[PDB]
């Protein structure tokens, strides 16, 4: 039914560079969007929820914005700890189709 | 017509809309059996 | 008959395109073929599973495909399902039986089992012996599907994800549906039946391929159409019979023209007693 | 240069009586519910008589009749299917007055198909199918008559639970004034136990000679339309159908159907019950509970 | 105290049935939503199946009948059987519990690698 | 005889040989029950 | 067609407001996120489900956050059970003295009813009509 694909598919930057991620859905989603950090090898970890409140551990450099279909994510200073893949998906209407995924690697 | 004769109900309409048609026709035919026994009794008593 | 070419086939087809094997014009003894317990599931509800040899049928059909096992036991009169509504539908008086065997670890493919396809939705029921070959799209939402995927719209043709990993109750089952027609044509392939000749003016029982009756087999003397199998009189009785081997026409007249009555005097007066066989020309003498 | 002539229509008086089954009967008055031709019905009567090339295509939902009254026997077969292309396996039945051949394969039919033959070919090649049938040879009356039209061919395709049974009746008749009369019965010819439903069909119009090298004469044929009705059938001493009557044509036919008799004397009778249809359904609601 | 461990898997031959076990402590299996997710070595996430509260099992279309699910309340554990596992299903498996619309699936379990190679 | 009253077949032999006696005999019993109802109706109207 | 003229002693008309797409998920026997904590239809639900869009009235420019849905419950939903307890669940050893936190959650979370939502996700006013028969 609903397929949710990331607007960016492969973004590569260096340490400290800005990262802009657009998370769009087929139609409007609300309160069903989370910002994760899976990282190579280690277990996935959710970092940012509701795109407005910072969680314990996440640096204040990360920001999220948007109210509706499109949610935007901004990294002012990229750090080596952020080598990861961001996945935001629609966990509402089964089956859960997969997105493009924003793989951020530092240079 | 309002008597059940051991049936679920005396309204012939409901069972057609209750069970699956390939069997709901048989649960209508049991109503037909009761009501036709009723007619048989009615006509034999009418004829006597 | 090809006993082994029906049930023990090497490969089976899908529900979208199920393969049909026909049995006719041969000799079939299904007792030994049924005796072997080589089938995981074989279900019959209102029709003979075992006496195909005694009371047989003209045409035998075996439709082999692969479906879900949980709906295999749902193949019964008065039952419905996704396959029973869209892919494989049967008439109200379905004359047949179902067979299912589990083949989860052999039907699978390395690159994904796309060989099995099915219709996902249909708006109405299916006609007897109809296969859904129209490209009509099912509409669930208000916006038209435009013949392709979209908002609340899906392509009716979908692929079974039959993997060997499936559970015992949900594994794919290769299913053979056995079908025929009854009371429409003289059957040709019954069991190991040995036959004998007939006699006139001596009342006997006749069993012509399921047509049973009792009477004298006397001379037929009326002109008949060449395509006749048997005839009737005014009394709604089987009046004429034709021998399937030597094509000759004979009449039927039921035997035992009457009953028994006993004429007796009073036991205080006598004990000698007479008997009448009512209505019948005397036979025992 | 394909032009279609107006679809001339004709009335069928008493055509379409046949034995409902393989069981023979004698001296009975039997009723049966079967797909028939209602008495005094519509038949589409198509011509090919003096660019003027007709291509009539008709549906096969319930069943139809095929009637030929001609001597040249130009029409030889039928094409059955839905689109007559690679999408659906198309049935082809052809009878060359000696035997009948049926094939359901990927026949690359032309845009304007016809039975054009020479050296006195509807396909170039055939493949990708699992069906084929050739009927055993039979004796058709090929003796040639002159003058007026002295042959009659009747063909019926019934659909009994997916099995397509073909019934035939070929008899010499003496046409009078282009208005068909007569009385006969149709014997079942063959059955097709396939079980694949066919939507519509086309009839074959041939070209025969002893683009611009193919010629032909004139031909015409009738097509009927079956309906699910009920008939009575009277059997005579020899047991042949000597009379058949509808059960819905006129109240006299309904009367004879109910009484199972064909000689009805004076009296007031009953046939069925009259009833005004449910013209509307009345649901109500308190006004503005 | 809260702890989630897993058991099951190895190098069994193809067509050999197996049984994963998810032992969770500190939560209620009966009245919570849970999912199973398999991940390829060196690749991204890949969801498999969902179990709700009250005995409602669903999967994707490709894994329609994959699982046979049962639970034991002696230690509040899940057992989950696959008959005749598949070759490319060689992957690391996780049993997961999602809080949904109040912060979704922060911490993951352990995950065990299952190889069904020939 | 031609009236089955819900039977699967009318031939006497086509009932025994197909279903089990625990079911075939009960089928025959209710069919003969229908016949006995017909006989009662016939004799009642015949005796009036 | 026959619902116009069928006698039922009572009709349970349940009125509320939810997100647009979740209406079809409210079916007899269907299970999901709402069928375990907020409202589950009985396994013999003989009735109807109605839902109409009200984005014009029930959506605020700044965000209409007045409607809430309940997330946690002490037990699974039985046919037509209403648990409206406001006592904070204790999912651990931490005492829940009326404040939010881990293992101390007030089970109610606000609906995001905004005009930005699409037709399939706009606030729908939903009424379920459950007919009762003896």
């Amino acid at each position: 039914d609903i397929v949710m694909t990331q607007s960016p598919s492969s973004l590569s930057a260096s340490v400290g560079d800005r990262v802009t991620i657009t998370c769009q859905a087929s139609q409007d989603i609300n309160n069903y969007l989370n910002w994760y950090q899976q990282k190579p090898g280690k277990a996935p970890k959710l970092l940012i929820y509701d795109a407005s409140n910072l969680e314990t551990g996440v640096p204040s450099r990360f920001s999220g914005s948007g109210s509706g279909t499109d949610f935007t994510f901004t990294i002012s200073s990229l750090q080596p700890e952020d080598i990861a893949t961001y996945y935001c998906q629609q966990f509402d209407n089964l089956p859960w189709t997969f997105g493009q995924g924003t793989k951020v690697e530092i240079r | 017509l309002s008597s059940n004769f051991g049936a679920i109900s005396s309204v012939l309409n409901d069972i057609l809309s209750r069970l699956d048609p390939p069997e709901a026709e048989v649960q209508i035919d049991r109503l037909i059996t009761g009501r036709l026994q009723s007619l048989q009794t009615y006509v034999t008593q009418q004829l006597i | 008959c090809p006993f082994g070419e029906v049930f023990n086939a090497t490969r089976f087809a899908s529900v979208y395109a199920w393969n049909r094997k026909r049995i006719s014009n041969c000799v079939a003894d299904y007792s030994v073929l049924y005796n072997s317990a080589s089938f995981s599931t074989f279900k019959c509800y209102g029709v003979s599973p075992t006496k195909l040899n005694d009371l047989c049928f003209t045409n035998v059909y075996a439709d082999s495909f692969v479906i879900r096992g949980d709906e295999v036991r749902q193949i019964a009169p008065g039952q419905t399902g996704k396959i029973a509504d869209y892919n494989y539908k049967l008439p109200d008086d379905f004359t047949g039986c179902v067979i299912a065997w589990n083949s989860n670890n052999l039907d699978s493919k390395v690159g994904g089992n796309y060989n099995y396809r099915y219709r996902l939705f249909r708006k109405s029921n299916l006609k007897p012996f109809e296969r859904d070959i129209s490209t009509e799209i099912y509409q669930a939402g208000s916006k038209p599907c435009n013949g392709v995927e979209g908002f609340n719209c899906y392509f009716p043709l979908q692929s079974y994800g039959f993997q060997p990993t499936n559970g015992v109750g949900y594994q794919p089952y290769r299913v053979v549906v056995l079908s025929f027609e009854l009371l429409h044509a003289p059957a040709t392939v019954c069991g190991p039946k040995k036959s004998t000749n007939l006699v006139k003016n001596k009342c006997v029982n006749f069993n012509f391929n399921g047509l049973t009756g009792t009477g004298v087999l006397t001379e037929s003397n009326k002109k008949f159409l060449p395509f006749q199998q048997f005839g009737r009189d005014i009394a709604d009785t089987t009046d004429a019979v034709r021998d399937p081997q030597t094509l000759e026409i004979l009449d039927i007249t039921p035997c035992s023209f009457g009953g028994v009555s006993v004429i007796t005097p009073g036991t205080n007066t006598s004990n000698q007693v007479a008997v009448l066989y009512q209505g019948v020309n005397c036979t025992e003498v | 240069t394909r032009t279609q002539l107006p679809p001339a229509y004709t009335n069928s008086f008493t055509r379409g009586v046949y034995y409902p089954d393989k069981v023979f009967r004698s001296s009975v008055l039997h009723s049966t519910q079967d797909l028939f031709l209602p008495f005094f019905s519509n038949v589409t009567w198509f011509h090919a008589i003096h660019k003027r090339f007709d291509n009539p295509v008709l549906p096969f939902n319930d069943g139809v009749y095929f009637a030929s009254t001609e001597k040249s026997n130009i029409i030889r077969g039928w094409i059955f299917g839905t689109t007559l292309d690679s999408k659906t396996q198309s049935l082809l039945i052809v009878n060359n007055a000696t035997n009948v051949v049926i094939k359901v394969c990927e026949f690359q039919f032309c845009n304007d198909p016809f039975l054009d033959v020479y050296y006195h070919g509807v396909y170039s090649s055939a493949n990708n199918c699992t069906f084929e049938y050739v009927s055993q040879p039979f004796l058709m009356d090929l003796e040639g008559k002159q003058g007026n039209f002295k042959n009659l061919r009747e063909f019926v395709f019934k659909n009994i639970d997916g099995y397509f049974k073909i019934y035939s009746k070929h008899t010499p008749i003496n046409l009078v004034r282009d208005l068909p009369q007569g009385f006969s019965a149709l014997e079942p010819l063959v059955d097709l136990p396939i079980g694949i439903n066919i939507t519509r069909f086309q009839t074959l119009l041939a070209l025969h000679r002893s683009s611009s090298g193919w010629t032909a004469g004139a031909a015409a044929y009738y097509v009927g339309y079956l309906q699910p009705r009920t008939f009575l059938l009277k059997y005579n001493e020899n047991g042949t159908i000597t009379d058949a009557v509808d059960c819905a044509l006129d109240p006299l036919s309904e009367t004879k159907c109910t009484l199972k008799s064909f000689t009805v004397e004076k009296g007031i009778y009953q046939t069925s019950n009259f009833r005004v249809q449910p013209t509307e359904s009345i649901v109500r609601f308190p006004n503005i509970l | 105290e809260v702890q989630l461990l897993e058991s099951g898997g190895g190098l069994v031959q193809p067509g050999g049935s197996l049984r994963l076990s998810c032992a969770a402590s500190g939560v209620t299996v009966t009245s919570n939503y849970m999912s199973w997710v398999r991940q390829a070595p060196g690749k991204g996430l890949e969801w498999v199946s969902v179990i709700y509260s009250g005995g409602s099992t669903y999967y994707a279309d490709s894994v329609k009948g994959r699982f046979t699910i049962s639970r034991h309340n002696s230690k509040n554990t899940l057992y989950l059987q696959m008959n005749s596992l598949r070759a490319e299903d060689t992957a690391v498996y996780y049993c997961a519990r999602d809080l949904r619309e109040a912060g979704g699936m922060d911490v993951w379990g352990q995950g065990t690698t299952v190889t069904v190679s020939s």
